[PDB]
């Protein structure tokens, strides 16, 4: 039920800092009850790769 | 051919060389055939500014842009580079064959190194330069990008050793 989207992403390519998330769906019965967002709690790549 | 019987009956246009500072009525008056002026009554210090008009027969065309030459200082032919003025290089070859043009800057893929910009080719040159770096990759090497490192094999092996 609390489906994990792994991030597919390539480290030679430069990192990004994500802010929203849109999930689309065409069929009228799927209920969302709430979408996250997992990160690293001991570092942050984006404020050192300036 | 170089005299054909057809053209010989056009009359050619003819150039008129007017001065900021006005000449006598003996130099003014003439009409030049050719693309080519002299004249001898010069000061070493004053400037003069050059444009030519293009008359056909009576009708006078508009005026060209105008030059401003300085009998002491340099232009974009003395053979001496003056970087105040925007010349990245200077040479006498008033052609854009070479690397250097006519209108004092060097052409793509080019540089000149010399006083009387004498021009070589880099690209396929086999020494790197400052700026070659992140132009030619097939020169300097492999690019590292600014927010990486590239570090390359030690101690390698391989399978059919021989």
């Amino acid at each position: 039920n609390p489906l994990i989207i792994p991030v597919v992403h390539d480290l030679s390519q430069p990192f990004y800092h994500s802010q929203a998330v849109r999930v689309s769906f065409s069929s009228p019965l799927v209920a969302i009850s709430g979408v996250a967002l997992r990160s690293f709690d001991n570092f942050d790549p984006v404020t050192l790769s300036s | 051919t170089a005299d054909t019987p057809l053209c010989l009956q056009c009359k050619p246009l003819k150039y008129k060389v007017v001065r900021d500072p006005p000449l006598q009525m003996d130099v003014a008056s003439i009409l030049h055939l050719n693309r080519k002026f002299v004249d001898m009554d010069l000061n070493l210090g004053s400037v003069y500014q050059y444009w030519v008009i293009t008359i056909s027969g009576t009708e006078e065309s508009e005026p060209s842009p105008a030059v401003t030459y300085i009998h002491g200082s340099g232009y974009c032919g003395d053979g001496i580079i003056q970087k105040d003025q925007g010349e990245q290089c200077d040479d006498m070859n008033k052609i854009n064959g070479d690397g250097c043009s006519l209108f004092c800057r060097q052409e793509v893929s080019f540089n000149c190194i010399d006083e009387p910009s004498r021009c070589y080719f880099h690209d396929g040159d086999g020494v790197c330069e400052e700026f070659e770096q992140k132009t030619s990759i097939k020169d300097c090497g492999v690019y590292t990008p600014q927010g990486f490192l590239d570090q390359w094999a030690s101690n390698a092996s391989v399978s059919h050793q021989d």
